[PDB]
DNA sequence: TTCGGGCTGTTTATAAACAAT
DNA sequence: AAATTGTTTATAAACAGCCCG
């Protein structure tokens, strides 16, 4: 119980996901990360930079602008389709 | 020097296939720095290759632009 | 022929500079 | 400014496929 054995791409994937409209903020993703997994609620000065890397160098992950700009300061992020249910496994253990 | 892998494998290719090995050579040919050692910055060559669609494996394969 | 180690690749993780908003 | 959000290079490492001695 000391890591959660998911990538952080694993992680984002099951964070959009997650959303109701299948689309997310940075901030938002953050949350329901340590919302879950209690690893990441520490120290977090790092990890949610490797998130924030893991959105600008994949492809899979595809930044929509804001709506209505309510109330802003990041765009939503959402899934290349081709890559919505590339974690087909289920438990996000393969890509 | 002042170079990127990316800069570096990209010179490698331009100098227009070239084998793995072969950007070990051009690089340390050219670039003592690289020279000793060389345990780790192969490792991130190699990284630099799988990751980056500029680079493209075509059949140790040869690697293009 | 099996073993167990070297290269190819590929994918992740972490840390950092650096720009954009 | 002053922080967050994004983009981009690094550096190391986990983990396959091999060809090979």
């Amino acid at each position: 119980l000391v890591k959660p054995p998911y990538s952080y791409i694993a992680l984002i994937t099951m964070a959009i996901q997650n959303a109701p409209e299948k689309k997310i903020t940075l901030n938002g993703i953050y949350q329901f990360i340590m919302d879950r997994f209690p690893f990441y609620r520490e120290n977090k000065q790092g990890w949610q930079n490797s998130i924030r890397h893991n959105l600008s160098l994949n492809e899979c992950f595809v930044k929509v602008p804001r709506d209505d700009k309510k109330p802003g300061k990041g765009s939503y992020w959402t899934l290349d389709p081709d890559s919505y249910n590339m974690f087909e496994n289920g438990s996000f253990l393969r890509r | 020097p002042p170079y990127s892998y990316i800069a570096l494998i990209t010179m490698a290719i331009q100098n227009k296939k070239i084998t793995l090995n072969g950007i070990y050579q051009f690089i340390m040919d050219r670039f003592p720095f690289y020279r000793e050692n060389k345990q780790g910055w192969q490792n991130s060559i190699r990284h630099n290759l799988s990751l980056n669609e500029c680079f493209v494996k075509v059949p140790g394969s040869y690697w293009t632009l």
